[PDB]
């Protein structure tokens, strides 16, 4: 518990798959 | 003079990880049958991603495995002895079907965090390519760990978006067959 966790979202992954 | 990062900046993953090819030769030792490279960014996972084989187009018997860095896909490992995994069983059909976009939704869940706090407990993932049925599955560090463990499991099965009613298990390490299948059990359900 406790921790700025870097999270990402699969469509945030996903929109960069090729940009 | 302050440069605006999102402009110029990868976007950095929680983790760097690993990921490892296996080659069965059969005659090697498991261990002697090695490490592709390593990633720490969002762009740097694609370029590698991008240019590797899909698990579908693997020989039979090959594996992919994407490891937190310093954690070593087996058993033996330091974060993994004490732990298990989660299976994910395909059928033959399935490898046409279901058997990439099943790896990728894993490789993302690794690299995005997506069992929030209980994503500490991640060691890796791998994908077994087999002429019986394909196998993924997401290896975690302690098997004791019935919190992180059944979140983890539900919030895979849930990003997976297989069928509600298909129930998979989770099996330690510790507890493997060591005779001729002598039953392998799971300590998990979801
Ligand atoms: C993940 N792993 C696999 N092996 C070896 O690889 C064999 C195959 O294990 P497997 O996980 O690759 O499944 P496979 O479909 O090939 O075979 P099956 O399910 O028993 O039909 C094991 O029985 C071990 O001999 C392993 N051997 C060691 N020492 N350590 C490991 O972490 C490890």
């Amino acid at each position: 518990p406790g921790g700025t966790r870097i999270i990402y979202d699969r469509k945030f992954l996903l929109d960069r798959r090729n940009s | 003079e302050v440069a605006n990062p999102e402009h110029y900046i990868k976007h950095p993953l929680q983790n760097r990880w690993a990921l490892w090819f296996f080659k069965n030769d059969k005659s090697k030792t498991w261990q002697a049958n090695r490490l592709i490279s390593k990633f720490d960014t969002v762009e740097d996972f694609w370029a590698l991603y991008n240019h590797i084989q899909l698990s579908s187009n693997l020989m039979p018997g090959c594996d992919y495995s994407l490891f937190k860095d310093g954690i070593e896909p087996m058993w033996e490992d330091e974060k993994n002895k004490r732990g298990g995994r989660w299976l994910i069983t395909l059928n033959k059909q399935q490898r046409r079907s279901d058997l990439d976009r099943f790896w990728l939704e894993t490789l993302l869940c690794l690299i995005g965090e997506s069992f929030d706090d209980y994503s500490d407990d991640v060691c890796g993932a791998v994908v077994n390519v087999r002429a019986k049925g394909d196998k993924i599955a997401i290896w975690t560090t302690e098997c004791e760990n019935r919190e992180a463990v059944t979140h983890i499991g539900r919030v895979y099965k849930e990003r997976l978006g297989l069928p509600p009613k298909i129930v998979i298990g989770y099996q330690s390490h510790a507890d493997t067959a060591t005779k001729s299948g002598s039953t392998t059990k799971n300590r998990f359900v979801v």
